[PDB]
């Protein structure tokens, strides 16, 4: 049903149609509406559900939504459209072929590379990497490493790793050398779940020929070391349909009796409770803690401990209470001031794009008035900005 | 996700 139709742009409705879809959602652009008696309806050959393949002979079978909207608005008074009424290995090969063409183009076509990779799931990017190596005999990561540069290179190479590989390599990078990036180490260890950590530990073993727990011990000290080792084990309790109200109250008293009530801090009891109890349980514990203590769990942490141990406890409680808001706040910090903390911004957008990016955007918009898309737009430029915007998934 | 033209 490959039909080629010429529409005449008219003041009453323009082209007289609506379109939905686009390669940013990995779907073909499809005619959404056809306003009756207007241009698209007058032709008699356009129907709701037609996939848009060409605009004035310009191929758009793999174009984004804005690219097709931009073509249809600049095609003149006479617009000619060619229409026709599960991710497979074919899609991987076509994606891998287009990425190969964009890399071999003189000057590198970064737009095409960003259009595809930032709009595929992590599992689909592995299928693309498998097909790219079959067709070119080259590794896609190393090909893009020399073809790209700057922040865009950091995003694309990070997107190519599996969730465990990316987390493991980021963990290794935070402890590399004498200067341990405690903030990056804290962000990953406090926010990852049991299933994610068990996979990180397994992959960290393969990539670096040593245990993650053994490397944490070598770069951390004191109670901060005990907190990261216990969290990195990923043996937190899994909650069921059992709300143990008696334990919620006793855990709150124990947290209060171990900190604000006594001189000093019984941090082993803090580490024991906050790392072993399930997340839904600890959420109700922290509210029950407000009934016994004049300060909430976060303020009690600021009053009891200092240094990296304070920073880790502050991040853990935020992840337990509201993890999407936790990432929304860290994204805002990465862009609020002069310049950009690109390491945090890139890592969050890469690691959370497929997890809870919608809930992060919802918390961000509610608290900061503007969208996460908007702040990314004002802090980054170029294809690096477009890649982050695609990982954001849309405005608001 | 639709745009009218
Ligand atoms: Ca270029
Ligand atoms: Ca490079
Ligand atoms: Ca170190
Ligand atoms: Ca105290
Ligand atoms: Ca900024």
């Amino acid at each position: 049903n490959r039909r080629t139709v010429t529409l005449r742009r008219q003041p009453v409705g323009g082209l007289g149609l609506s379109i939905k879809g686009g390669s940013e959602h990995n779907v073909p652009v499809v005619i959404s509406k056809i306003f009756e008696d207007q241009a698209a309806d007058q032709t008699g050959m356009l129907f709701v559900g037609d996939a848009v393949l060409q605009v004035n002979g310009i191929h758009v079978e793999n174009a984004t939504h804005e690219e097709v909207v931009h073509l249809l608005r600049n095609a003149g008074d006479e617009v000619t459209i060619t229409v026709e009424y599960a991710y497979t290995n074919f899609d991987a090969e076509r994606d891998a072929l287009n990425i190969e063409t964009a890399i071999k183009t003189k000057g590198v076509d970064e737009v095409t590379i960003v259009n595809i990779l930032t709009n595929r799931s992590n599992e689909q990017r592995q299928d693309i990497a498998f097909a790219y190596q079959r067709r070119t005999k080259k590794e896609l990561a190393s090909a893009l490493k020399s073809a790209l540069s700057g922040h865009l290179e950091t995003v694309i190479l990070g997107l190519l790793k599996t969730p465990a590989q990316y987390d493991a390599s980021e963990l290794k990078a935070s402890m590399k050398g004498l200067g341990t990036d405690e903030d990056s180490l804290i962000e990953i260890i406090c926010s990852r779940t049991n299933q994610e950590l068990q996979e990180i530990n397994r992959v960290y073993k393969e990539m670096y020929k040593t245990d993650l727990e053994k490397d944490i011990i070598s770069d951390t000290s004191g109670d901060f070391r005990k907190l990261m080792v216990a969290l990195a084990k990923g043996r937190r309790a899994e909650d069921g349909s059992v709300i143990d109200y008696e334990l919620i109250d006793q855990d709150a008293r124990d947290l209060y009796d171990a900190g604000v009530k006594r001189k000093g801090t019984d941090v082993p009891k803090w580490i024991s409770i906050m790392t072993e109890r399930s997340v839904p349980h600890l959420q109700k514990v922290f509210d029950r803690y407000k009934s016994y203590s004049p300060y909430d769990m976060l303020e009690s942490i600021r009053k009891e401990v200092k240094g990296d141990l304070e920073n880790a406890f502050l991040n853990l409680v935020q992840c337990i209470q509201n993890k999407p808001l936790y990432f929304a706040d860290r994204l805002y910090d990465s862009m609020k001031g002069k310049g950009t903390r690109d390491k945090v911004l890139i890592r969050i957008m890469v690691s959370r794009s497929e997890v809870d990016m919608l809930k992060i955007r919802s918390e961000f918009k509610r608290k900061y008035g503007k969208s996460l898309y908007y702040y990314i737009q004002q802090d980054t430029k170029g294809d690096y900005q477009k890649a982050l915007l695609y990982l954001c998934g849309g405005d608001d | 996700p639709s745009t009218t033209l």
